[PDB]
């Protein structure tokens, strides 16, 4: 009698990855950097009608 | 974090480090001559005795 016990396979997935800028979303909201964030202290927008 | 705000700040950093080990090499001349005059006072005695 002769026997072994044997690995038949492995399985990964791939972790996708998405960007928000491939969206809808992107469209309801202007995006910019601002690597200052940490620096401000009020930020303003100001708007006349 | 490379915003030109830490390079600024890090001058004045850099500027006063500066200025504070420029003062105290300078307090070691006038300590010698203080010093002195102390050493001086202690070892001297008036003139009219």
């Amino acid at each position: 009698d002769v026997e072994f016990d044997a690995l038949l396979g492995s399985y990964c997935n791939t972790l996708s990855l998405v960007r928000f800028l491939e969206l809808g979303l992107s469209v309801a909201c202007v995006c910019t950097k601002f690597p200052e964030l940490a620096y401000m202290n009020e930020g303003r927008v100001q708007f006349e009608v | 974090d490379g915003t030109g705000i830490s390079l600024h700040r890090q001058l004045r950093a850099i500027q006063q480090l500066a200025r504070n080990v420029q003062a105290v090499l300078g307090a070691f001349e006038r300590g010698t001559a203080d010093q002195m005059l102390h050493v001086l006072l202690e070892k001297a005695p008036p003139l009219a005795l």
